[PDB]
C-alpha cells in the first residue's frame, strides 16, 4: 500500500499497453483478417504467450466489454428497450467481446490522451474563428447572469463582492464589444443569432428568441456600455458610505442589459421585451428612495407615461403582425413597400396602414424620448441618484426613440405623418429644451433639459435623413452629457446634496479635477466653435430640409434652441466654479482646516477621477473614429440597409457661396452671445470701468489683427 | 408508430384517477365518521384531524401527478387520433376502432369517458388551485369547522366528473354541484361577520344564473329528447330557439363568471370570504361557466349577431379598470383585477368555435394563476400585517423584503411582460380583435392596460413602498417556506407554461 | 460624505452595510460557473447564427443557399 | 477620505446575518408544508424532463 | 426590532419558551409560524414503549 | 393554538445549561422565587441563518440523472422517428 | 410510496433537527431516506415515459 509503488506499476502498465497496442496495429494492418488465425491459434503454448504479452489489451478489453454489458442493461431497464442488439446470454457476450481485440485496431493510447491535452489547447482560437462566430453573446450573458445571480445571492457577495464580480464581467463584455465593434461600422459584419423558439402566438406560430447585432444595433449597444462601464467604477465612489450600494450597482446593470438587449433585438417581440425591461428598470431606479413617497410620486409618473408608450408600441405591433403574419425586424423592413400602399378600415374613416402604424410608434418614440408635452416625466427622474440619472439621460432612456427610428427607417420614409411630425416636434423640443435649461438654476434640471434640447435636434436630424448624421449626434450627446453629468454628481456630493449652484461659489480650489473636467466636457456638449460638438449641429443644419410648411417656426426654433447651449453651459461652469462664495460656511472650512493638508487630501475619488478622464478619451477616440468613417472624402461606413438618399452630403462636400455665408450668421451670433455672457455687467463691483476697457481694447485690437492678416500679412 | 398500448393507458389512467380520488375521500370520510362519536376535533396532538390533512393534501397531490401524466397520455392519443383520421385518403379504407372496457371498475354513472384539451385545462387548474387553497385554510380550520377539510376533494371529483362526461344532464348537475360546498365554506369558515350576509348575496346572484342555464337545458331537452351532446347534430334549432337559448346560456353562465351588471356578488364575497377560499374561487369556480358556456354555444347553431355580447363583456371591462384606481383595499382591488380578466376571457368565446377559443383557454389559465398569486399575497398581507388597507399598510417592503418583492414580480407579471402566458394570451385576443373591430380593440387595449393597469399599480406600489414607522412593537418578520414556494411555483408555472406544446394552441 | 451608520437588527435579512469575509472565494466560485453557463448557452446559441458573406465572396442565385420561392 | 474607519474597527459595518425565512430552524413539529411544496416542485421538473424535454 | 429575535441564534432562547410571571399561568409563546401542517408525534423504528411500571409494580403485588 | 408535544424523541435536543443560573441561597424576603428550567437552545456552530445551509448531493443528482434520462431517451426516440436501431451521425453538420 | 416516503423523512422538524438526525442516522438508513423516494418517483416517470416512446417497432432498419 505505497503511493509511489502504485505510480510505477500504473506506469509500467500504461508503457506495455501502449506497446501492445501498437505491436496489434502493425499486425491487424499486416493481417486485416488474418489476424485472428495466428491470434487465437489452438496451440497451448502460442495462446498463452498471447495472452501474457496483450494481458493489458485483455484486461482492457474486458473491463470495456462488462462496461458495455452493464449500459446495455440500464439502457434497457430506462427505456424498455429491445435487448442488447441481440439476446446473447451473459457469458457468451463477454467471452465473445473480450476476445475479439479490433476494438483496438486504430487506437493508440498516447495519440488518444495527446487528442485529450490538445482539445482544451487555447493556441487554436484565431480571429476568424471569432469573425465567424460572435464572442459578443458569450460576454453578454456573462454579463446578464453576474448581475441576476449577484442579486439573489447578497448576502455571499458583499460590497466588494458584488462590486468586484460585476466589474470582471462588464470588463470582459466591453472588450469584446470594442473588438466587434471595429468589424461591425466598417468591415460590414453583423450577425443574427436565435436561441430558440421563445413562444407560441397562433394556432400554428411560434416566434424564436433572436437577436440582430449589425451597425443600427451596435451603434447604441457600444456606446451604452461604455458609459456604463465607467459610471459602474464611478458609482461606488458616488455612492461611497451609503447603507446600499450593492442595490444602486446591480440596478445599473440591470438597466444597462436591459438596454442591450432592446437595441439589439431581432424581432419585434424581443424588442417589445426590452422596451418594457427599461421602463421597469428605470422605474427602479428613479424609486431607489424607496423609504420616501415623495420619490415614488416621480416613479409613478414614469410609469405611467412608460405604460402609454407601451400600449402604443404594442398596438403598432399588433397591427404589423395583422397585416404581414411575421414579426421579424429584417422581413418587416424589406416587405413593408409592398403593403405600403395599402389603408386600414377603422371606426369610420379609412386610415392609411403606413400613417397609422408610423402614428404609434412616433407616439411611443415620443414618450420615451421625452418630447414636448410628454417630457414631463423627465424633470421629475432627476431624483435618482447621478449615476442612474446619467445613464438614463445620456444614451439609454432618452434614445428609445432614436433607435426605433433608426431602425424601422423604410417605414417612416413612406410616412406622411412622419414628415411632417419629425421636424416640427423636435425644433419645438430643441428651442424648448434649450431656453429652459439657460434659464435653469439646478445642475440635474439644467442638464436634464439640455437632454430634451439635445433630442429634439436628434429627431430633426432624422427628419433631414441623414443617419450617419443623426449617430454622429447621438454619440456625441450621449458621451459628453454622461461626463458632465459625473462631474455634476461630484460637485453635489461634495455640496451635501444640494444640486442648486445658488448655493455653490469658489468651488474651483476645492474640486480642481472637476472644474477642469467640466470645462472640456461642457464645451463640448454645448456645440461650440472649435470643438468636438460644433460639427454635429453643422451637420444638423446642413441637412435640414426647405420644403415643410412650418419652416419659418422650424428654423427659428432651431436657431433659437443651437445658441441656447452657450448660456446654460457657461452659467453652470461659471456659477458652480468662479462664482463669489454663495455657499454655507460650513462647506468651506470644514475642508479647509489645515490638519487636512496631505498627499491624500482630495474632495472627490481617485478612482472617480480615472473614470471620467477614461471616459473622455474614450469618447475623443471613438468620435474621431466615427467622423472619419463617415465625414471623411473616403467613404467607408457599413451599409444602413436604406435606399433612401437624401442629397444632404452635396452641401457638405461642395457647398455654395450662399450656404457658406448663410452659415456665418448662426457663427455671428454665438459670438455676440459670447462677447454678452463675458463682458456684460450684472454686479458693481471694483472692475467695471477695467472691464469696459478691456471691452474696447479687445474690439480694436481684434479689429486690427483682422486688418493685418487679411491684408498687410 | 402510435398503438392501441398508449390509447388503452390514456383511457384506463383518466378513468382510474378518478376513483382514487373516490377511495380516498371514502376511507378518510369513513375514518372521520367512525373514529370519533361526535365529528369534532379533539384538541390534542393526538386527533384525527393531523390525520385527516395529511390524507387530503397528499390525495390532491398525488392525483395531481397522475392527472400529469394522464394529460400528456391525452395529448399524444388526441393527436395520433387526428393524424390516424387526417393521413389515410383512400376510399375503401376508414378508421373504425373499437375499444373494449376493463372488467376491473365501472364506469361511473354508466357514462363513456370523453376527454377534451379545455376539460383538462379546467382539471387541472381544479387540482393546483385547490391544492393552493386547501393550504391556505389551513389556520382557517379549527375544532367545528374541520368537516370542510374535504371540500376540495369534494369539488375535484365534481370536477372531474364534468369534464370526463359526454351527457348534458351530467354536465349541468355537475355545474350545479358546486354551490353547496362553497356556500358552505364561506358561511363556516369566513372570519369576518360581514361574510353571513356575503354568502346570501353569492348565493342569490348565482342561483339567478342557474336558473337560468336550467331553462335553457330544459328547452334543449324537451325539444330534443336527446343527451349524448352529439346528436345535436342532426337536430336544428329554428331562429327564435336558438336565440333564446344563446341568451339564456350567455346571461346564466356571466351571472357566474362576473360580467357587468353582474359582479356585486362576487366583490362582496371576495372582500368577505377566507382568504384561502377567495383564492380557489377567482381561480377555479369562474371558469367552469365559461366551459360550461363554450361546449353548449359551440354544440348549438347560432344565427344571431354577437355584438351585444361583445359590448356587454367589453363594458365589464371598462368599468372594472375605470374602478381599480378608488380601491384603497387590496382585495377588493385584486377582486376588480379578476372581473376584468375573466370578462376578456368571455369575450375570447363570442365568436362560436372560433380560433378565439385558443387564447379564451389559455388566458384562462394565466388567470387562475395570477389570482391565486394575487390573492395569496393578500392573504399574507392580511395575516401577519393585521390589515389589508392601504391607509393602515405601508412600507412592507422594508420589514418583508420577500413580500415586498413578491408583490413588485407580480404586478411585472399582471402588466403582461412578454415571455409569459399572460403576454400570449393577449397577444392572442388582441390579434383577432384588431381585425374584427380595430377601434374597439383600441379602447379594450387602451382602457385595460393604462388605466386599469395604473390605478392597479397605484395602490400595490404605495403599500410596498414608504416608511413603516407604525406600530413597531407589533412587525411581522417575513414570509414562511411555504408562502415563499407556492409564490415562486406560481412564477415557474407563469412563465415556463409558455413552452407547452404549441399544437394545442 | 454618506449618512451616519445606524444599528440594524440581527433578526432581519437586509443589505444595510452588509460586507462578507468571504467574499473573494464567493466571488470565484459565482464567477467561473457563470462563465461556463454562458458557454455552454453560446455554443448552443451558435448552431442557429447567420452572417453575411465575406468580402471576396458572392451568393450564387441558382445555389441551394439562396433563398427560393414558394412553389404552389 | 479624512476620517475613514475601517471595517475590521468600524462597529457598525454588518456580516451577512438575518433569517431566510420565517421558519424556526430548531422546531419540533413534524411540519411538512416545506416538504409538500419541494416534491410538488421536484414531481413538476422530473415530468418535464422525462416526458416533454425533447 | 434591534431586542425581537424569536429564534435563538442571536439573543439566547429559553428552552422553556417564556419566564412566567407570578398571578399568570405558564404558556407557550405563540410561534412566529402557526401553520397546523404537522403530522402525528413521530418515534425512533423500533421504539420501546412498553409500560414497564405498570408491568413492574403488579409482577410485585403478583 | 398549538397542541403538538415539545419533548420529542427523535433526537435530543441541542441546549446550553450554562448560560442561566438559578439563585439557590442568599434570598432576601421580597425576592422572588427562582426559575426552575435555565436550558437555553444551542445552535450548530459554522450555521449560517442566511441560507439554506444544505449540504446535501441528493437533490443535484437526481436532477442530473434526470436530465440523463431525458437525454438517453430523446436519443431512442430520434433513432425510432427515423427508423433506426441507433443514430446515424452525418458527417458534417451545418448551422440551421 | 415516493411522495409519502420523501415526507416522512423530509418532515421531522427545523433545519438544525432533521440534521441532527440524519447526522446520526446510520449509513444504510442514510442511503434509504436518500434513495427511496427518487428511485419510486423515477420509476413512476420512466414507466409513463414508455408508454408515449413506441420503441418496440419492428420497422427499425436501414
Ligand atoms: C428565500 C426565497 C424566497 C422566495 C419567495 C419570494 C419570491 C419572489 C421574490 C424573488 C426574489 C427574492 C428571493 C431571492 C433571494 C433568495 C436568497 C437565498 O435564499 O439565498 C440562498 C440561495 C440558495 O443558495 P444557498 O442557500 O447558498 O445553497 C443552496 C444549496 O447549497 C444548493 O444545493 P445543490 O448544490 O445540491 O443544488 C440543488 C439544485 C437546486 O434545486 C432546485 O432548486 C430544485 C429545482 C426543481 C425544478 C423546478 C423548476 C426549475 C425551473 C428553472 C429554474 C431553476 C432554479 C433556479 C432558480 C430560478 C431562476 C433564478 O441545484 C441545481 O442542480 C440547479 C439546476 C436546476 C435545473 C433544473 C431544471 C428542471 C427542468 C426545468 C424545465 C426545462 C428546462 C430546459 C433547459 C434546457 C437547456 C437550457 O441563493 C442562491 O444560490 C440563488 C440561486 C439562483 C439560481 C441560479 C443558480 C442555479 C442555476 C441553474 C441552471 C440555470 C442557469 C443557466 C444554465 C445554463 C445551462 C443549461
Ligand atoms: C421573475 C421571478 C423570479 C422568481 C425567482 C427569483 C430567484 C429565487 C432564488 C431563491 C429560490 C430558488 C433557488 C434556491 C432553491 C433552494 C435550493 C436548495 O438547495 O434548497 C435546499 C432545500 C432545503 O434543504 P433540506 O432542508 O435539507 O431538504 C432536503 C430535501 O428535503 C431533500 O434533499 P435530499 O438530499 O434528501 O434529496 C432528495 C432526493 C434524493 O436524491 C437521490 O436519491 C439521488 C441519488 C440516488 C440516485 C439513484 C441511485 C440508485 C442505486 C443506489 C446507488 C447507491 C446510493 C447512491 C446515493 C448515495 C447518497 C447520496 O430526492 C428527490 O429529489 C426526488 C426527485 C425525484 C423526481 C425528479 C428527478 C428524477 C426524474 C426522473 C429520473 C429518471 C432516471 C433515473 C431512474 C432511476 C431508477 C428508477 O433542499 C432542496 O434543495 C430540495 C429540492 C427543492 C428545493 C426547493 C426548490 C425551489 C425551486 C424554485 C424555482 C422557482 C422558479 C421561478 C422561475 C421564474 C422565471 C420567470
Ligand atoms: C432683432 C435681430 C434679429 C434676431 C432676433 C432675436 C434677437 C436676439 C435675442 C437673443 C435672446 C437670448 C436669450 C438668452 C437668455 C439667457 C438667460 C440666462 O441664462 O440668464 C442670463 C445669462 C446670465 O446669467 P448669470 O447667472 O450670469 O446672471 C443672471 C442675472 N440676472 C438674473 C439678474 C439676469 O446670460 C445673459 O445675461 C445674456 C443674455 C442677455 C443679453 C442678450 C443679448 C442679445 C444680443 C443679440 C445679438 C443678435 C446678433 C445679430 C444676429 C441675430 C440673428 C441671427
Ligand atoms: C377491503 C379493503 C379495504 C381497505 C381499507 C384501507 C385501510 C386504510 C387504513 C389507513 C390507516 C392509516 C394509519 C396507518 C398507521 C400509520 C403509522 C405511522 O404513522 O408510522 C409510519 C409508518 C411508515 O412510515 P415510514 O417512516 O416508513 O415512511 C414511509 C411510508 N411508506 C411506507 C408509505 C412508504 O406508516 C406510514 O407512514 C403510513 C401512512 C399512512 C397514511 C397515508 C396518508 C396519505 C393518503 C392515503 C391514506 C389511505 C387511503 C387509501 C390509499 C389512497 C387511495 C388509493
Ligand atoms: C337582463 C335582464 C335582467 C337580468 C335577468 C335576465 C332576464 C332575461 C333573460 C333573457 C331572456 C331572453 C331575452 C331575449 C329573447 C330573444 C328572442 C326573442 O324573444 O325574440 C322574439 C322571438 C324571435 O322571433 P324571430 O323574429 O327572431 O323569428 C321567429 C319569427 N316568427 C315567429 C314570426 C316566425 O320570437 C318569439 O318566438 C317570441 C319568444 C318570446 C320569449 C320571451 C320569454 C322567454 C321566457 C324564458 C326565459 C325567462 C327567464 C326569466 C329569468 C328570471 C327573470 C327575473
Ligand atoms: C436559464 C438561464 C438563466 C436562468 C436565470 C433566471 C433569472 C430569472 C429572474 C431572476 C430575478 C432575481 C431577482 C432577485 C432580487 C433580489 C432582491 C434585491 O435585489 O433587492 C431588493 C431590494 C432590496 O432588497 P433587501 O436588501 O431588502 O433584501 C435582500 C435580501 N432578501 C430579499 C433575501 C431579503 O428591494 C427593492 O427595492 C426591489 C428591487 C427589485 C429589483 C429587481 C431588478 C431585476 C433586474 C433583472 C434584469 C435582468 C435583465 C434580463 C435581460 C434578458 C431578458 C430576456
Ligand atoms: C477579442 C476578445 C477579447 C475579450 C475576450 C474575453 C474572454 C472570452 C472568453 C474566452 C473565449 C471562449 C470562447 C472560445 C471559442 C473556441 O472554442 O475557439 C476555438 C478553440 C479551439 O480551436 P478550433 O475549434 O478552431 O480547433 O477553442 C478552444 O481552444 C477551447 C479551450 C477553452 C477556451 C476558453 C473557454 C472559456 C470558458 C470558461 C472556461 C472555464 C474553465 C474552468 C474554470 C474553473
Amino acid at each position: 500500500f505505497n503511493s509511489i509503488l502504485f505510480l510505477l506499476f500504473f506506469i509500467v502498465n500504461l508503457y506495455w499497453f501502449n506497446s501492445g497496442l501498437i505491436f496489434f496495429n502493425s499486425v491487424y494492418k499486416i493481417h486485416h483478417d488474418a489476424w485472428t488465425l495466428i491470434f487465437q491459434t489452438d496451440s497451448i503454448l502460442n495462446k498463452l504467450k498471447i495472452y501474457f504479452f496483450l494481458l493489458p489489451l485483455y484486461i482492457s478489453s474486458f473491463i470495456h466489454s462488462i462496461s458495455t454489458w452493464y449500459y446495455n442493461y440500464i439502457l434497457n431497464f430506462l427505456l424498455f428497450s429491445e435487448n442488447l442488439n441481440t439476446n446473447t446470454n451473459f457469458v457468451d457476450y463477454i467471452t465473445y467481446n473480450t476476445l475479439l481485440l479490433s476494438k483496438f485496431e486504430d487506437f493508440n493510447l498516447f495519440v488518444y490522451i495527446k487528442t485529450l491535452l490538445i482539445t482544451f489547447d487555447i493556441r487554436q482560437i484565431n480571429l476568424d474563428f471569432l469573425n465567424e462566430y460572435p464572442i459578443i453573446l458569450l460576454t453578454g450573458l456573462l454579463f446578464l447572469f453576474t448581475t441576476i445571480f449577484s442579486l439573489i445571492c447578497l448576502s455571499y457577495l458583499g460590497l466588494y463582492g458584488v462590486f468586484i464580480l460585476n466589474l470582471a464581467s462588464i470588463l470582459l463584455f466591453w472588450l469584446s464589444m470594442l473588438y466587434y465593434f471595429n468589424l461591425i461600422v466598417s468591415e460590414n459584419y453583423y450577425y443574427y443569432i436565435s436561441l430558440g423558439k421563445w413562444m407560441y402566438l397562433s394556432n400554428g406560430f411560434r416566434v424564436s428568441f433572436d437577436l440582430l447585432i449589425d451597425l443600427t444595433s451596435i451603434s447604441f449597444s457600444f456606446l451604452t456600455l461604455t458609459i456604463g462601464v465607467f459610471v459602474y467604477i464611478y458609482t461606488f465612489s458616488y455612492f461611497r458610505y451609503e447603507p446600499l450600494v450593492e442595490r444602486l450597482i446591480l440596478f445599473l446593470n440591470s438597466f444597462m442589459i436591459s438596454m442591450i438587449l432592446l437595441v439589439s433585438s431581432g424581432n419585434f417581440i424581443v424588442l417589445f421585451l426590452g422596451w418594457e425591461l427599461i421602463g421597469l428598470t428605470s422605474f427602479f431606479l428613479i424609486n431607489f428612495w424607496s423609504t420616501r413617497v415623495g420619490t415614488l410620486k416621480a416613479a409613478f409618473k414614469a410609469f405611467s407615461f412608460n405604460k402609454l408608450s407601451d400600449l402604443f408600441l404594442f398596438f403598432a405591433i399588433l397591427i404589423i403582425f395583422s397585416t404581414t403574419y411575421n414579426l421579424d425586424i429584417l422581413s418587416f423592413n424589406n416587405q413593408i413597400y409592398l403593403y405600403e400602399s395599402y389603408n386600414i378600415d377603422m371606426f369610420y374613416w379609412s386610415i392609411n396602414l403606413i400613417e397609422i402604424i408610423s402614428f404609434f410608434f412616433i407616439s411611443c418614440a415620443f414618450i420615451k424620448s421625452a418630447q414636448f408635452g410628454a417630457h414631463i416625466w423627465l424633470p421629475d427622474s432627476m431624483e435618482a441618484p447621478v449615476p442612474a440619472s446619467a445613464l438614463i439621460h445620456s444614451a439609454t432612456l432618452v434614445s428609445a426613440g432614436i433607435y426605433l427610428l433608426l431602425r424601422l427607417s423604410p417605414l417612416f420614409e413612406l410616412s406622411k405623418y412622419a414628415y411632417f411630425i419629425l421636424p416640427l416636434i423636435g425644433s419645438v423640443t430643441a428651442f424648448y429644451g434649450g431656453l429652459v435649461s439657460a434659464f435653469q438654476s439646478d445642475t440635474k434640471k439644467t442638464l436634464a433639459y439640455s437632454t430634451i434640447s439635445h433630442c429634439g435636434f436628434l429627431m430633426v436630424s432624422y427628419s433631414t435623413g441623414v443617419l450617419e448624421f443623426v449617430i454622429l449626434y447621438l454619440y456625441v450627446h450621449g458621451f459628453f452629457k454622461a461626463a458632465t453629468f459625473l462631474c455634476v454628481g461630484n460637485v453635489n456630493r461634495f455640496n451635501r446634496n444640494i444640486q442648486d449652484f445658488k448655493r455653490m461659489g469658489g468651488f474651483y480650489k476645492y474640486l480642481p479635477f472637476e472644474c477642469l473636467a467640466s470645462f472640456v466636457c461642457m464645451i463640448n456638449l454645448s456645440g461650440l466653435p472649435l470643438t468636438l460638438g460644433f460639427y454635429i449641429k453643422h451637420l444638423l443644419f446642413i441637412g435640414l430640409v426647405e420644403s415643410y410648411t412650418l419652416y419659418p417656426l422650424i428654423f427659428s426654433s432651431l436657431i433659437l434652441g443651437a445658441i441656447a447651449g452657450v448660456f446654460y453651459s457657461y452659467r453652470l461652469f461659471y456659477s458652480i466654479f468662479f462664482d463669489t462664495k454663495k455657499g454655507k460656511k460650513a462647506i468651506y472650512l470644514q475642508a479647509s482646516r489645515i490638519i487636512l493638508n496631505s498627499k491624500f487630501y482630495s474632495n472627490t475619488s481617485l478612482a472617480s477621477n480615472l473614470s471620467i478622464t477614461f471616459l473622455v478619451l474614450i469618447s475623443y477616440t471613438v468620435i474621431l473614429y466615427l467622423y472619419c468613417t463617415t465625414l471623411n472624402n473616403y467613404y467607408s461606413l457599413s451599409d444602413l440597409k436604406s435606399i433612401y438618399i437624401n442629397n444632404a452630403y452635396s452641401y457638405f462636400y461642395k457647398p455654395d457661396y450662399n450656404f457658406l455665408n448663410a452659415v456665418s450668421i448662426l457663427n455671428w451670433f454665438v459670438i455676440i452671445l459670447l462677447i454678452s455672457v463675458i463682458y456684460l455687467n450684472w454686479r458693481w463691483s471694483y472692475y467695471y470701468t477695467k472691464s469696459i476697457d478691456s471691452l474696447s481694447k479687445f474690439i480694436l485690437f481684434s479689429f486690427f489683427f483682422f486688418i493685418f492678416s487679411k491684408y498687410i500679412l | 408508430m402510435f398503438n392501441l398500448n398508449t390509447i388503452y393507458l390514456s383511457r384506463i389512467f383518466i378513468e382510474f384517477n378518478f376513483y382514487f380520488l373516490f377511495f380516498l375521500f371514502l376511507i378518510s370520510s369513513i375514518i372521520f365518521y367512525f373514529s370519533k362519536i361526535i365529528s369534532i376535533q379533539n384538541l390534542n396532538q393526538n386527533s384525527v384531524f393531523n390525520f385527516l390533512k395529511l390524507a387530503n393534501i397528499f390525495g390532491i397531490l398525488i392525483s395531481f401527478f397522475i392527472h400529469i401524466i394522464s394529460f400528456w397520455f391525452y395529448c399524444i392519443y388526441s393527436y395520433n387520433l387526428s393524424l390516424n383520421i387526417f393521413s389515410d385518403i383512400n376510399l375503401y379504407n376508414s378508421n373504425s376502432i373499437e375499444l373494449l372496457n376493463n372488467s376491473l371498475l365501472p364506469n361511473y354513472f354508466k357514462s363513456n369517458i370523453t376527454i377534451d384539451f379545455f376539460g383538462l385545462i379546467l382539471l387541472t387548474l381544479a387540482y393546483i388551485v385547490g391544492f393552493v387553497s386547501i393550504l391556505a385554510l389551513d389556520t382557517r380550520l379549527y375544532w367545528k369547522n374541520i368537516k370542510y377539510i374535504f371540500s376540495f376533494t369534494i369539488f375535484l371529483l365534481i370536477v372531474y366528473v364534468y369534464v370526463t362526461v359526454s351527457n348534458i344532464l351530467l354536465f349541468f348537475m355537475c355545474y350545479e354541484l358546486l354551490l353547496i360546498p362553497s356556500f358552505l365554506i364561506v358561511y363556516f369558515v369566513s372570519p369576518s361577520r360581514r361574510a353571513i350576509q356575503a354568502s346570501l348575496y353569492f348565493v342569490i346572484w348565482t342561483q339567478l344564473g342557474s336558473l337560468l342555464v336550467l331553462i335553457a337545458i330544459s328547452y334543449i331537452i324537451s325539444i330534443t329528447n336527446t343527451y349524448e351532446f352529439n346528436d345535436l347534430k342532426y337536430f336544428n334549432f329554428t331562429n327564435s330557439e336558438s336565440t333564446i337559448i344563446i341568451f339564456l346560456i350567455f346571461l346564466g353562465f356571466g351571472f357566474k363568471a362576473p360580467i357587468w351588471p353582474f359582479h356585486y356578488w362576487l366583490t362582496k364575497t371576495h372582500v368577505e370570504a377566507p382568504s384561502g377560499f377567495s383564492i380557489y374561487l377567482s381561480g377555479f369556480l369562474v371558469k367552469t361557466a365559461l366551459y360550461g358556456f363554450y361546449k353548449f354555444n359551440t354544440s348549438i347553431f347560432i344565427d344571431i349577431d354577437s355584438s351585444i355580447f361583445i359590448a356587454i363583456c367589453i363594458m365589464g371591462v371598462v368599468d372594472s379598470s375605470l374602478k381599480m384606481w378608488g380601491q384603497t383595499d387590496l382585495k377588493k382591488l385584486v377582486a376588480y383585477g379578476t372581473i376584468q380578466e375573466m370578462n376578456i376571457i368571455y369575450l375570447a368565446f363570442c365568436w362560436g368555435d372560433s380560433c378565439a377559443i385558443l387564447g379564451g383557454i389559455l388566458f384562462s389559465a394565466t388567470h387562475a394563476f395570477l389570482s391565486a398569486l394575487m390573492f395569496f399575497l393578500v392573504d399574507c398581507i392580511y395575516r401577519r400585517y393585521h390589515t389589508r388597507s392601504l391607509v393602515e399598510v405601508n412600507g412592507i417592503l422594508h420589514i418583508t423584503p420577500n413580500l415586498g418583492l413578491s408583490i413588485l414580480f407580480m404586478l411585472v407579471f399582471f402588466s403582461g411582460i412578454p415571455g409569459t402566458i399572460k403576454f400570449i394570451s393577449e397577444f392572442y385576443i388582441f390579434s383577432g380583435l384588431l381585425e374584427a373591430s380595430p377601434f374597439i380593440c383600441f379602447i379594450l387595449m387602451l382602457v385595460a392596460n393604462v388605466l386599469g393597469l395604473i390605478g392597479f399599480s397605484k395602490s400595490w406600489f404605495n403599500a410596498t413602498f414608504g416608511m413603516p414607522k407604525k406600530n413597531t412593537k407589533y412587525l411581522p418578520m417575513d414570509l414562511s417556506f411555504k408562502e415563499s414556494y407556492i409564490i415562486l411555483y406560481c412564477f415557474f408555472f407563469l412563465f415556463i407554461f409558455s413552452y407547452f406544446s404549441s399544437i394545442f394552441f | 460624505g454618506g449618512f451616519q451608520k445606524y444599528p440594524i437588527p440581527r433578526y432581519l435579512h437586509v443589505g444595510q452595510w452588509i460586507v462578507n469575509k468571504n467574499w473573494k472565494w464567493n466571488t470565484f466560485h459565482m464567477f467561473f460557473p457563470t462563465a461556463i453557463l454562458c458557454f455552454m448557452v453560446w455554443r448552443n446559441s451558435m448552431i442557429s447564427t447567420a452572417k453575411p458573406p465575406n468580402y471576396g465572396e458572392y451568393v450564387d442565385p441558382q445555389s441551394p443557399v439562396a433563398p427560393k420561392a414558394i412553389k404552389y | 477620505d479624512a476620517y475613514y474607519h475601517d471595517d475590521t474597527h468600524e462597529g457598525l459595518m454588518n456580516e451577512p446575518h438575518g433569517y431566510l425565512t420565517m421558519d424556526d430552524p430548531m422546531d419540533l413539529r413534524p411540519n411538512y408544508e416545506k416538504s409538500a411544496l419541494e416534491l410538488l416542485f421536484l414531481v413538476s421538473g422530473g415530468a418535464i424532463l422525462a416526458l416533454m424535454l425533447g | 426590532l434591534l431586542k425581537f429575535d424569536p429564534f435563538g441564534f442571536y439573543s439566547p432562547k429559553l428552552l422553556s419558551e417564556n419566564r412566567p410571571e407570578e398571578a399568570m399561568p405558564f404558556y407557550e409563546d405563540y410561534p412566529q409560524n402557526d401553520s397546523h401542517w404537522n403530522l402525528w408525534e413521530q418515534f425512533p423504528e423500533d421504539f420501546e414503549d412498553s409500560n414497564a411500571e405498570r408491568e413492574a409494580i403488579l409482577k410485585s403485588n403478583k | 393554538r398549538q397542541n403538538f408535544a415539545k419533548n420529542i424523541t427523535t433526537t435530543d435536543i441541542p441546549k446550553d445549561s450554562h448560560h442561566f443560573a438559578a439563585k439557590r441561597s442568599g434570598f432576601t424576603q421580597t425576592e422572588q422565587a427562582p426559575f426552575a428550567y435555565n436550558d437555553v437552545y444551542q445552535y450548530p456552530k459554522d450555521y449560517k441563518p442566511w441560507n439554506y445551509n444544505y449540504k446535501g448531493n441528493g437533490v443535484l443528482l437526481a436532477l442530473f440523472l434526470g436530465s440523463a434520462f431525458s437525454l438517453v431517451a430523446y436519443e431512442r426516440s430520434y433513432a425510432s422517428k427515423t427508423g433506426r436501431y441507433q443514430r446515424k451521425v452525418q458527417q458534417n453538420y451545418y448551422q440551421i | 410510496v415516493g411522495s409519502l416516503s420523501y415526507i416522512f423523512y423530509n418532515s421531522v422538524g427545523g433545519k438544525v433537527i432533521r440534521d441532527r438526525i440524519r447526522a446520526s442516522r446510520t449509513k444504510a438508513q442514510k442511503v434509504i431516506v436518500l434513495a427511496l423516494a427518487f428511485v419510486a418517483n423515477a420509476a413512476a416517470l420512466i414507466i409513463a415515459r414508455n408508454a408515449i416512446t413506441a420503441h418496440n417497432f419492428g420497422w427499425q432498419a436501414a
